[PDB]
């Protein structure tokens, strides 16, 4: 910039067979608030709980569910600062793809493209590897898509996965209740159950947000609707 | 009183004597040795500083009455 | 099958725990139903340690 | 008096025949005794004031 | 130990650590308290008001020159809280970002958008090991072009979210607590009431009560989009109003 | 110097001794009349509890010399 | 501070437990070690005064420049280490030079002080380059604010001053400025008075001799920034020596 700068990698392997910083990052995603993403196979629902704990947040805008474009949405896990760049990044990518295809960015394709930039950030110096896990939803080409993007760069396509606080318990409930190719009603219900698994972020409607992707695009849900789904779980 | 030294006999525990309270051997080293004069004129330069140290350190002890007249601690 | 374990202690605890349930209840024998309640109890205790990221020492 | 001697209190004994010779007052530590008795400096309430 | 332990090079530059955030990042939060400023932010429904302590450390200052209130655009005004070294530098960076929108768009940037471009900016500092994160946070007020008066704040690590009420300072947790009870008991918000809530809350926690030349109040009203400095006479007016509430 | 979270070594005889100066140094135990002449090349290693004005009231600077000061010594 | 053997005071992209870099503080001592620069805001202009120490008796005025003319209405008076002062001078000159040429009017100072302080501060952030161990002032006469004087510290903090001194006796100089009213007084009288404060600072038992550089940007020069005319310069120094005694 007006300096010499860095270029040395902050990660060095181990005779273990691990990269050290990504393992510290994995601990930060677990320290987050529960975020679940399930592809039903009749739409994709991303639900999260957001620790505000004072409801002195006049957000009719930015949230933990933020639409990237009109049929892609994003939900994160962990810490907010890392999210902020990734959400802006995704919107830019959405714009690049919009110009040529003019159908906004497809999910399989998005992940590869984010994954490549995330890998550099580890591989290079003067940048560091994230400690956020993104859950990406989309409905495009008459198929719902759910992917999970790890803080290393890795991408896996899931039917249902969990992150945030008490993910180990979440993934295990998800296998039992949810089985592959069950209904939109089941996907939503278990999704809200994982948040309820352990809450503790002030129980008011504006402290959970869900955004749903379906055949007509992506919209985030009003906090009042979200509460009704919760109300069922005791 | 507490802290006072007092002697006591080993052969049968009676108070041998009363002694006043006193410091360790290390502390005796710590007491005065005195240092000799470099004289204000003779210690070269740093004129504004001769005033600062003299005023602060030596004056409140020696020239104490002027300080009492100022009213400062 | 139900326990994921985490220790020899955990295994041993299923049995001891079945005795604690039987004693409360004031049985003069140990029943098959007690073991069912015990595993489930023990299991739950394991899950709490799992969430916290702990072994058997805190 | 048998009543004076208790678990909490202290006694003195003959070193030569260990019979309780007499009663002594409670346990104390010389450092404690001076700290309690003395109050040097005092300290004015006015100064901390305004906070 | 913790908050000063090597595990990579994460107590030196940004990389994650055993603490599940970043050490370097946490010093940047700790840094806010050092400056000595505390702010209370209230969002009205006729204005959006920020009151922050204005750091006066000489008696040879002109009042006008020495401030922390800055005009980012003719729609957005801000206060800087934290370390003053970091404050001047972030404001100049924001200004280029506000201006960059300003030519392209042909109109005043939304308060939400201004906060989004700067927040991301504070994230670059935070992501980089080339530079350390900002020791300050910028808290924005402005009339959003349809949503209404809006108060957004971007972190020194750069994440932003909307607020009814915000606080950042020396005592971030306590001011926020004082502030939720003022919102709960709802006196309603006019120009004067909302300013009044904001100042009192800043006074009650720290337990001072100010001169008008040692608090600063900055507003963006729906009288005009342009940001104004109220100056000492009007700031004094608000101070006297606080008495015999609620 | 106090700043310890040391569970691995770090003595803490040394911890007591810096803390003790403050104790003697507060007003409760007199220190009004007695001056302490404190000297350090590095105050770039100390903490504020030990230093800082009104615990050791006067703070005397000695900046680098200049020609006249060189002139008188020579 | 700390004197840790790896970083914090050996880097400056690393903050302490409290949030501060020790490296800027070590630099802050540097302004204190050498001679003062005083600068007071008038309302008809600004009057600057830097005492240039006669180290060698085989120098002439224009040597070890502490006084720069930033533009033709902007000054810069520095105190502290002259090498970091030069860098700061170069940036200031280019920033002022583009603004008169392009806009066609005098620069409002408050923005300028913020930009230059941004430059100082951007370097502090970096561990690859150093904090600047100079303190410097900028002064200007404007047709949008009148006179303005801002003082920027080695930390990159900007505050406006009615009257400043940065140097080896800030406390003695600031106080003399406080007593006097120079805040809105006429530039001509000020020239004499700024020199007289320099006389108190200077010692004939810590310094031999100094050469006065004052700079006008005021009513004599008609708002043009020039280093003090030889006649005026002398007059002001002459008063400084005579009035103490």
């Amino acid at each position: 910039m007006a300096e010499r700068g860095y270029s040395f990698s902050l990660t060095t392997f181990s005779p273990s067979g691990k990269l050290v910083q990504i393992e510290y990052a994995l601990a930060a995603v677990a320290g987050g608030a529960p975020s679940v993403g399930i592809k039903a196979a009749n739409g994709v629902v991303l639900a999260t709980e957001k620790k505000q704990k004072s409801i002195l947040y006049d957000e009719r805008s930015v949230h933990k569910v933020e639409p990237i474009t009109k049929h892609i949405g994003l939900v994160y896990s962990g810490m907010g600062p890392d999210y902020r760049v990734l959400v802006h990044r995704a919107r830019k990518l959405a714009q690049q793809y919009y110009l040529v295809y003019q159908e906004p960015i497809p999910t399989a394709q998005l992940v590869q493209r984010v994954a490549s930039v995330m890998q550099e950030y580890t591989q290079s110096g003067g940048v560091r590897p994230f400690g956020v896990s993104l859950l990406i939803c989309g409905w495009n080409e008459g198929r719902p898509y759910l992917f999970q993007s790890d803080p290393s760069g890795a991408y896996f396509a899931w039917k249902a996965t969990a992150m945030g606080k008490n993910y180990v318990n979440g993934k295990t409930f998800l296998e039992k209740r949810y089985n592959e190719d069950l209904e939109l009603e089941d996907a939503i219900h278990t999704a809200i159950l994982t948040l309820k698994e352990s809450f503790e972020g002030q129980m008011t409607e504006d402290n959970i947000e869900v955004g749903i992707c379906n055949e007509a695009g992506f919209r985030r849900l009003t906090p009042t609707e979200v509460r009704d789904y919760l109300a069922a779980i005791a | 009183k507490p802290g006072d030294l007092v002697g006591v006999n080993k052969d049968s525990y009676l108070i041998l004597e009363t002694l006043p309270t006193e410091y360790d051997s290390r502390v005796k080293a710590m007491e005065v040795d005195e240092r000799p004069t470099e004289q204000y004129s003779d210690i070269g330069g740093l004129d504004k500083q001769i005033q600062e140290l003299v005023e602060a350190i030596v004056l409140p002890m020696n020239h104490k009455e002027k300080f009492e007249n100022l009213g400062i601690q | 099958e139900l326990m994921p374990g985490a220790s020899g202690a955990e295994v041993k605890g299923v049995c001891t725990e079945a005795g604690m349930y039987a004693l409360r209840e004031r049985r003069v024998h140990v029943t098959q139903e007690d073991f069912e309640m015990a595993v489930a109890k023990v299991m739950q205790k394991d899950s709490e340690k799992n969430m916290s990221i702990k072994k058997l020492w805190k | 008096d048998k009543s004076k001697l208790k678990p909490g209190t202290r006694v003195a004994l003959d070193m030569t025949t260990l019979t309780i010779m007499r009663y002594l007052p409670r346990e104390v530590d010389p450092l404690v005794y001076n700290m309690s008795h003395e109050d040097p400096g005092n300290v004015s309430y006015s100064e901390i004031g305004g906070l | 130990m913790s908050r000063g332990s090597s595990a990579g090079f994460d107590r030196h530059i940004t990389i994650f650590s055993p603490e599940g955030r970043l050490y370097q990042v946490e010093y940047a939060f700790k840094a806010i308290n050092q400056g000595g400023l505390t702010s209370v932010a209230v969002r009205g429904k006729d204005c959006a008001v920020i009151v922050t302590q204005k750091k006066v450390p000489d008696k040879l200052l002109d009042s006008s020159t020495v401030t922390h209130l800055f005009k980012i655009t003719e729609n957005i005004g801000c206060v800087m809280t934290g370390m003053t070294a970091d404050s001047r530098s972030q404001v100049q960076r924001a200004r280029y970002e506000a201006a960059n929108w300003k030519y392209k768009y042909g109109y005043e940037i939304p308060v939400d958008m201004l906060c989004k471009r700067i927040a991301d900016i504070s994230q670059v500092y935070t992501q980089n090991a080339e530079m350390r994160p900002l020791g300050c946070c910028m808290i924005l007020i402005g009339i959003d072009e349809e949503q209404g008066p809006q108060v957004y704040k971007c972190d020194p690590a750069g994440y932003y979210c909307g607020f009814k009420a915000t606080a950042a300072g020396v005592k971030q947790t306590e001011s926020t607590s004082f502030l939720e009870k003022k919102v709960k008991k709802k006196f309603d918000w006019t120009f004067e009431q909302t300013v009044e809530t904001a100042i009192t809350c800043l006074s009650t926690v720290l337990s001072i009560d100010f001169k008008p030349s040692e608090i600063e109040v900055g507003v963006v009203t729906v009288e005009n989009p342009k940001f104004r400095i109220l100056t000492e006479a009007e700031i004094d007016a608000h101070l006297v109003a606080l008495a015999e509430r609620d | 110097t106090k700043r310890f979270d040391s569970e691995k070594a770090g003595d803490r005889e040394v911890q007591r001794t810096m803390l003790e100066l403050l104790n003697q140094l507060d007003g409760f135990q007199p220190n009004t009349q007695v001056k302490v002449i404190a000297a350090t090349n590095r105050v770039d290693i100390l903490d504020p509890a030990l230093l800082r004005s009104g615990r050791l009231d006067r703070k005397i600077e000695f900046p680098m010399p200049n020609e006249e000061a060189r002139a008188r010594i020579m | 501070m700390s004197s840790i053997g790896t970083g914090y005071d050996l880097s400056a992209s690393t903050f302490s437990p409290d949030g501060r870099v020790f490296q800027v503080e070590y630099a802050m001592k540097a302004v204190e070690n050498s001679s003062t620069a005083i600068g007071i805001r008038c309302k008809d202009g600004v009057v600057f005064g830097v005492e240039k120490l006669v180290l060698s008796k085989l120098y002439e005025e224009g040597s070890n420049k502490r006084l720069f003319n930033v533009d033709r209405h902007v000054g810069m008076a520095v105190a502290g280490l002259l090498a970091d002062a030069r860098s700061l001078a170069d940036i200031a000159r280019e920033e002022a030079s583009n603004f008169r040429s392009n806009f066609g009017y005098n620069i409002p100072l408050k923005h300028l002080a913020d930009r230059v302080a941004m430059y100082v501060h951007a370097y502090t952030l970096y561990s690859a380059v150093r904090p600047f161990g100079c303190s410097f002032m900028l002064g200007s006469y404007s047709v949008n604010d009148g006179a303005q004087l801002y003082m920027i510290d080695p930390s990159g903090v900007s505050y406006g001053y009615w009257g400043c001194a940065i140097g080896k006796a800030r406390q003695a100089a600031k106080t003399e400025i406080e007593k006097l009213q120079m805040k809105e007084m006429t530039c001509r009288d000020v020239v004499k008075e700024v020199a007289k404060i320099i006389y108190i600072v200077h010692d004939e038992v810590k310094d031999k001799a100094f050469e006065l550089e004052l700079s006008w940007v005021g009513e004599l020069t008609k708002g043009r920034h020039e280093i003090v005319p030889k006649d005026v310069r002398e007059e002001a120094e002459k008063y400084a020596k005579e009035s103490l005694k």
